[PDB]
């Protein structure tokens, strides 16, 4: 579900927020993204990459 | 006479404003400090 306040639960990595397709071109050996305080901003969905 | 040398010093000041970059310090670092300041304050965030 994207573009609604939702809990998220991306492999144990545990969260709320709005998930909205992105324009981060992600490496493929990178599978997190964080931020300057050390909270996680992008993530890659591990059913659909 | 007096007319010219306050029309020409006005025209100096804004010039020598126009070419000089550092004259807004007295500004500037103020600005500087506080945006520092909270620079650190986000980042002790990622501290254990």
């Amino acid at each position: 579900v994207k573009n609604k306040c939702v809990n998220f639960n991306f492999n144990g990595l545990t969260g709320t927020g709005v998930l909205t397709e992105s324009n981060k071109k992600f490496l493929p050996f990178q599978q997190f993204g964080r931020d300057i305080a050390d909270t996680t901003d992008a993530v890659r969905d591990p059913q659909t990459l | 006479l007096i007319a010219n040398q306050f029309n020409s010093a006005i025209g100096k000041i804004q010039d020598s404003l126009s070419s000089t970059p550092s004259a807004l310090g007295k500004l500037q670092d103020v600005v500087n400090q506080n945006a520092q300041a909270l620079n650190t304050l986000v980042k002790q965030l990622s501290s254990n």
